[PDB]
């Protein structure tokens, strides 16, 4: 088996469950929610507009229109720490992406 | 009609 296997620590999942009660508080069906829902989460934490595409555009690699668990995880992190007084970079590092949507070249 | 064009957001 591989024991040397290079596989960076996702740091949105540290905050995971907190993430995953407010998911399920939206409505999750099959493990995705609404962007409907999230745009309200968005809006609740009085993200301008711009700052609201950024966020989905950072939180949704693959862009299906609907948010995962994990990728709700990603965007609310994102969120709460804009509301921490953070600023974001508007890139996604390899430690950013999910796990099963990441490539390395 | 709600219609998104690349996200909720991003909408014109
Ligand atoms: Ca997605």
């Amino acid at each position: 088996g591989p024991l040397g296997s290079d596989d960076v620590e996702w740091v949105v999942g540290k905050d995971k469950p907190t993430y995953d009660e407010i998911f399920y508080t939206l409505s999750p069906v099959n493990g995705k929610i609404t962007g409907a829902n999230a745009k309200k989460e968005m809006v609740k934490s009085k993200l301008p507009n711009t700052v609201l595409g950024k966020i989905w555009k950072l939180a949704d690699v693959d862009k299906d229109g609907l948010l995962d668990d994990e990728e709700f995880a990603l965007a609310n992190h994102l969120i709460k720490v804009k509301l921490e007084g953070h600023e974001l970079p508007a890139d996604l590092p390899p430690h950013l992406v999910p796990p099963s949507k990441r490539r390395h070249e | 009609f709600n219609y998104e064009s690349t996200g909720p957001f991003t909408a014109k």
